[PDB]
């Protein structure tokens, strides 16, 4: 089954800085990017990165070999972009990432041209 | 090599390209990961502890249009079945690669029995488990050719029976030998043939004001199954009063009959010919 | 009406013509009952008591071609919610006929975003309790048409929204005025235009020994929306000495000029005149 | 879900003439005509009847209006030809059957060249 997740300041869950999902294994994380049909400079835009808890608890990333994914077209004609994470034990993929059982897993957020009022990051843990 | 005509290129796509999965969910199944600060997509499949395994991927149905013989570029990933440190007995580390042409598109009514099974797709680098750690990306290429293609057009398949495999490029092309200029004369774009060795004559038109002299062979060219122009047999020279193309000689220099030579100047008194307005026999010095 | 060209046509596929449904699995299905003495096949929904519906029927892409207006003929049965003894609380008696261009097939890939709503079709004959009984068919028939069309191909959709439809067939087709000889003048196959009162001139080319007369106006054909060849203007006429086609006259026959009369006899002394090897004003009694 | 029946004479689930199926709500019956690729007269084809169970006791129909499908492509290209019966309580097409709870719904057979050796049918009981 999947999680949804609308990856936006407007989402109130991030409020608290402490958004937290729980997935069992071979699940999808949907991670929806904003999306709009507004002015062009207040559209948010953000780079995903598949992180350790050390770049969480800092919200700040060590280097580009974290980057997971761009939310970089929010007005996409197709629908909103999305990233599909399988919380899959194992990938045949060596870039890619392995999901353990009993692990968390940490997702944090740069604005691409906007400024950071707030953090925006997430913890997946594996049941 | 010629000029390829690309018919699939699932790389090009960028994600918007959705292909069945048999059963339905089931099996392979569409990965995002980054490469070269580049997004990418990819098709894998990892059910090496299952078993009976049994996993299609089918391409969308693509047009063959004028295709004879099809060129399959696959880019993929195949992880060795001792990587796991569990221990999968189930496991394989290769996959199938399957065809099938029709008139029509099915659509969501995908029938294996229809399949003609292309080749056994094994990696030429293995992944092993130091690999994950060290980030190093085994890309293995693999290519088949099908020929000849007759119907109105068909559907590649991967057909996965218990690996550990991401496939991140399937591109179809056939091959033509391109519209040339050669020896003053014209020779159209022309569909490479299915044949290993053949060769299609291909008979050239000469290009304005240049013809075929008498005696002469005729402007032929040969085109390759690669899509190569090969040897080349007669050609066109420029017409009387004609010098890459065939124009016209300047005032005061002529040019009597068609050859390679250029136009000659005028002594002492267009053009095929200076007029005297004596000689006895019209490129003679008069 | 011209000539049809026909793009997709579901019950002619014999049930080997797979649509894609999403949500995957749920919402429509293929049935499989006999109409008379003939099997059919067709997409079914009927989940009138559940509620929150949203299913789409999708139909496999379709290559435009030269089309720019598309018709679709709909043949389907709808029935009423009262015909429920239990109660539907989230019935509907309609479903939304939806349109998509693209240059690409995106295949399982289906995007609700993308496509634009051509209307809500409703029932003509709706579908009471009584019928199953008295097994009377109640077969709906609905045209629609969308043009201009201008990308690669399209799909077209059938969203419900929580009714109880059955579709037998789905036809799409775009018209032509046929390839015509009228007025010893051959007009080409013309493709009808998109706009209802448009109306293309289509310059027509005089048969073999046919001549358009001086000052005669040239022939000339306007193609219609339905694919009717409307209002003719000018004509051509069989050249001298010849008189659907233009064969030359008969020995001891003649024409002089072109026009519509036939070759005429011979008195007194091919062919475009007779010989008398006196007159002196070439057609008068020589 | 869906059940599978391989409708032939070699199926030994036919041989004592009370072959019985048990189906839930909105499940399919898949019924499989006979397929090869053997001598085209010897090539198993029925016609199959949805029917009443007097029908389903003396193995006979009573007319037309019974005929379900045609197992008429034995040797068929695309694979074996099958008749999905889905086990739906409400059908939007009149000539179709509605399948009510508790209930019990026979299937019978009659070879279209061969001759009849034993009568082939099946019962299907909705839970």
């Amino acid at each position: 089954d999947r999680h949804t997740v609308f990856w936006n300041s407007s989402n109130p869950k991030f409020r608290n800085e402490d958004y937290t999902i729980h997935v069992q294994l071979n699940d999808y994380v949907d991670i929806i990017c904003p999306h709009y049909e507004v002015a062009d400079a207040a559209m948010e835009q953000y780079i995903l990165y598949l992180v350790e808890h050390e770049e969480y608890q800092l919200c700040q990333p060590q280097s580009k070999d974290q980057v997971r994914w761009q939310c970089n077209r929010p007005s996409a004609k197709h629908g909103p972009e999305k990233l599909s994470e399988k919380f899959q034990r194992f990938t045949p993929f060596t870039l890619g990432k392995e999901f353990k059982e009993g692990h968390s897993y940490y997702y944090i957020s740069k604005p691409i041209h906007q400024h950071e009022d707030r953090c925006l990051r997430l913890k997946v843990t594996v049941s | 090599q010629g000029k390829e005509v690309v018919l699939l290129d699932f790389a090009a796509a960028g994600g918007e390209l959705g292909w069945l999965t048999h059963p339905y969910g089931k099996g392979w199944d569409l990965m995002q990961n980054i490469m070269n600060d580049m997004p990418i997509y990819m098709y894998s499949v990892c059910n090496v502890m299952s078993g009976d395994q049994d996993n299609w991927l089918r391409t969308n149905w693509v047009y063959r249009g004028e295709a004879e013989r099809i060129f399959i570029e696959l880019k993929f990933t195949v992880r060795d079945c001792n990587s796991f440190p569990g221990g999968a007995s189930s496991c394989k580390e290769t996959f199938n690669l399957y065809y099938a042409e029709s008139d029509l598109d099915y659509g969501t009514n995908f029938q294996k029995r229809l399949f003609t099974k292309i080749d056994t797709i094994a990696p030429d680098e293995i992944t092993v488990s130091s690999d994950f750690e060290a980030r190093h990306v085994k890309l293995n290429v693999e290519e088949r050719s099908v020929g000849p293609l007759t119907r109105k057009g068909f559907y590649l398949a991967f057909q996965d029976i218990g690996a550990c495999v991401a496939l991140l490029s399937v591109r179809v092309y056939y091959k033509k030998c391109p519209e040339l200029l050669q020896g003053l004369a014209h020779f159209p774009e022309t569909i490479a043939g299915s044949d290993a060795p053949s060769l299609a004559t291909v008979a050239g038109t000469c290009v304005d004001h240049a013809v075929v002299p008498p005696g002469g062979e005729e402007p032929r060219m040969h085109c390759a199954v690669d899509g190569e122009w090969l040897v080349p047999i007669g050609q066109c020279l420029c017409q009387a009063g004609y010098e890459d193309a065939c124009q016209a000689c300047s005032p005061g220099f002529f040019k009597f009959e068609a050859s390679e030579s250029p136009c000659l100047e005028c002594p002492e008194h267009g053009a095929t010919s200076c007029e005297c307005e004596r000689a006895p026999q019209a490129s003679m010095p008069c």
